[PDB]
């Protein structure tokens, strides 16, 4: 999880449904709300911030270059796909949809749109692919990936002619792990549980709050 | 040229402390939501709370206590549910900080106590060292880190064949200016000749793809030679 | 010299197709800031300089030169 | 969720856009590579290991 629900919630409209009367006794608690209006924005402009952090880690906007050639590995599915309308992976979607008032409630907007945040996460995948890890470090250089794969070797401590001589095993290997990702995912739903914790604890907690108000 | 390099970089610090405040916000901003809160409760003494004066004194006067006990009673409630929201509130704020103050403890552990190999931990780019400096109800890093500026294009390839033999860098990559092949470090150009020191032999040539043709020098034959 | 967002209504701040860093957030992805003659303009946010990498299979950029820079963390 | 929003931001910074030689930090096994994928409301990681 990285953000939830944007809410904010009017002192007197939940408290008093438009009655001067009750408004003026209100004011007798002095500034009791105004704090919980207050508090409320401090969560709501923090969510804001989460997703900066999360994502908005690469300066610039990379892409990938047209061709698809990367000595065998097959990332057709984690990158954008133009077809689909909005800008995102075959492998985002299966996420998009597995994963599912009027009494001074309001929900404020998030900044970023999921259009973009498509775009970093295209971004940082696309560095990934063609620099490894030197965008982080600065300029992001190219480099093509089966040697960058060797480079990964050799970070574990696997010398680097183990991939040189299985490159074609490992590719496979890559391949069709990345396919029973999208199985595991498009068939279970119990992957997405913590996800689908946060909206239902958020919803359950505003019907809680409306709830309140229809008692004595 | 580090060491100017690395003086100059201290000397714009100075400049963007000097003159913009910008980058201490986020201590003040700590200072500005726990004054403000006292703020809010020395406000709420002021407030009636639905009785008929908010000094608790005039309460004691003009009115003898068996009356004035339930105009005292409703202050009460006021007051007490006044503490109730701010504790509660410092709590949360003070769990904020603790969480933050632990981050602190582990960056100063790793990263002025020793080199830390975390990427953008410690500064962005590769880090080399990093220096505290204490702050008003807060510490101050400063991480010196390196960051590769200037780059050129070189083809380059996975291994070289010599005879019928892979060869592998034992350490960095092969690049050719175009005419010529080199093994050179990862981050710097430090282009030098191709040797069986820099290169250990692998396997056979056709496994590989991309390897390419060329020679490998040996140092031990011209000596046998001469 | 209205403008309609899905934040809400904004009015006093003057369109642009122009998109630029984010300035003052209003949410949804606009942005609004103070430009020139110089006015309040709300934009689309511009999410940083476009830039593709000369990927291909055998080419491979070496850095030859260092920059030492210090940067802040405060806490 | 901003401990949880930190904990990706770390596991970000340190397995996308590096290898990290912390065990565990990035999915059972050796690590290689990480890849991130957006989610609602949060952000989920391909770790390649
Ligand atoms: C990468 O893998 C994808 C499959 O996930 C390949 O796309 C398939 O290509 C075949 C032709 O070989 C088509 O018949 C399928 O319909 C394609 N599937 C989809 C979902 O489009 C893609 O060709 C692979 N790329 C490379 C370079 O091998
Ligand atoms: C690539 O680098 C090699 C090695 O420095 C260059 O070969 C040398 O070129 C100089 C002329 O600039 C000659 O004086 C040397 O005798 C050459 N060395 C050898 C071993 O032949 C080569 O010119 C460079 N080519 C490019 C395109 O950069
Ligand atoms: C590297 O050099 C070798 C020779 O040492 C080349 O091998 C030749 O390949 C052709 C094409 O199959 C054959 O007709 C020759 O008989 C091979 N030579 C020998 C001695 O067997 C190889 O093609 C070269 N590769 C590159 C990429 O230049
Ligand atoms: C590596 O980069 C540094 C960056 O400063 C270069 O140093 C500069 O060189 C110029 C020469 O034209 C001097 O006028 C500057 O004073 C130098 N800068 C500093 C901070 O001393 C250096 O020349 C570069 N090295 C190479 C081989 O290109
Ligand atoms: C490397 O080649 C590409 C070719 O498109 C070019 O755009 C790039 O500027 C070159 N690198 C440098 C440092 O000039
Ligand atoms: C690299 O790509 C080119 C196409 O631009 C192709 O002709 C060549 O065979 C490829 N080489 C390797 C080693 O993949
Ligand atoms: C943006 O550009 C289009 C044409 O490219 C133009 O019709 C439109 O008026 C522009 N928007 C503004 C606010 O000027």
């Amino acid at each position: 999880p990285v953000s939830m629900t944007k809410t904010s919630v009017d002192c007197t409209m939940y408290i008093c449904g438009d009655s001067t009367e009750c408004s003026n006794l209100l004011l007798q608690y002095g500034s009791f709300c105004t704090q919980l209006n207050r508090a409320l924005t401090g969560i709501a402009v923090e969510q804001d911030k989460n997703t900066q952090e999360v994502f908005a880690q690469v300066k610039q906007i990379y892409k990938t270059p047209p061709i698809k050639d990367f000595g065998g590995f097959n990332f057709s599915q984690i990158l954008p796909d133009p077809s689909k309308p909005s800008k995102r992976s075959f492998i985002e979607d299966l996420l998009f949809n597995k994963v599912t008032k009027f009494n001074g409630l309001t929900v404020l907007p998030p900044l970023l749109t999921d259009e973009m945040i498509a775009q970093y996460t295209s971004a940082l995948l696309a560095g990934t692919i063609t620099s490894g890890w030197t965008f982080g470090a600065g300029a992001a250089l190219q480099i093509p990936f089966a040697m960058q794969m060797a480079y990964r070797f050799n970070g574990i401590g696997v010398t680097q002619n183990v991939l040189y001589e299985n490159q074609k095993l490992i590719a496979n290997q890559f391949n069709s792990a990345i396919g029973k990702i999208q199985d595991s995912l498009s068939s279970t739903a119990s992957a997405l549980g913590k996800l689908q914790d946060v909206v239902n604890q958020n919803a359950q907690a505003l019907n809680t709050l409306v709830k309140q108000l229809s008692s004595n | 040229l580090i060491a100017n390099q690395f003086n100059s970089a201290i000397g714009k610090i100075q400049d963007s402390l000097s003159s913009t405040a910008s980058a201490l916000g986020k201590l003040q901003d700590v200072v500005n939501q726990n004054a403000q809160a006292l703020n809010t409760l020395v406000k709420q003494l002021s407030s009636n709370f639905g009785a008929i004066s908010s000094v608790l004194n005039d309460i004691l006067s003009r009115l003898d206590p068996p009356e004035a006990e339930v105009q005292i009673d409703r202050l009460i409630t006021g007051r007490l549910q006044s503490l109730q929201t701010y504790v509660t509130q410092q709590l949360i704020r003070a769990a904020e900080i603790r969480a933050s103050a632990n981050l602190a403890a582990t960056k100063m552990s790793e990263c002025v106590l020793g080199q830390s190999k975390r990427v953008d931990f410690c500064g962005k780019g590769y880090h080399l060292m990093s220096f505290p400096q204490s702050a008003p109800h807060g510490v101050v890093f400063l991480h010196v880190t390196y960051v590769p500026a200037q780059e050129k294009n070189f083809t380059t390839a996975p291994a070289i064949c010599h005879d019928g033999k892979a060869h592998f860098p034992r350490e960095g990559v092969f690049v050719s200016n175009g005419t010529h092949w080199f093994v050179t470090q990862r981050n710097f150009y430090e282009p030098q000749i191709i040797t069986t020191d820099n290169t250990f032999v692998s396997g056979n040539c056709d496994v590989v793809i991309g390897i390419v043709n060329n020679t490998v020098y040996d140092p031990l034959q011209p000596e046998l030679d001469s | 010299n209205v403008f309609q967002t899905r934040a809400g209504c904004l009015i006093g701040a003057e369109h642009v197709n122009n998109s630029y860093e984010c300035d003052i957030p209003i949410g949804a992805g606009i942005c609004a800031s103070y430009q020139t003659s110089q006015s309040i303009i709300a934009y689309t946010m511009s999410l940083g300089a476009e830039n593709s990498v000369a990927y291909s299979n055998n080419s491979i950029a070496i850095p030859t030169n260092f920059t030492i820079s210090v940067t802040t963390e405060i806490l």
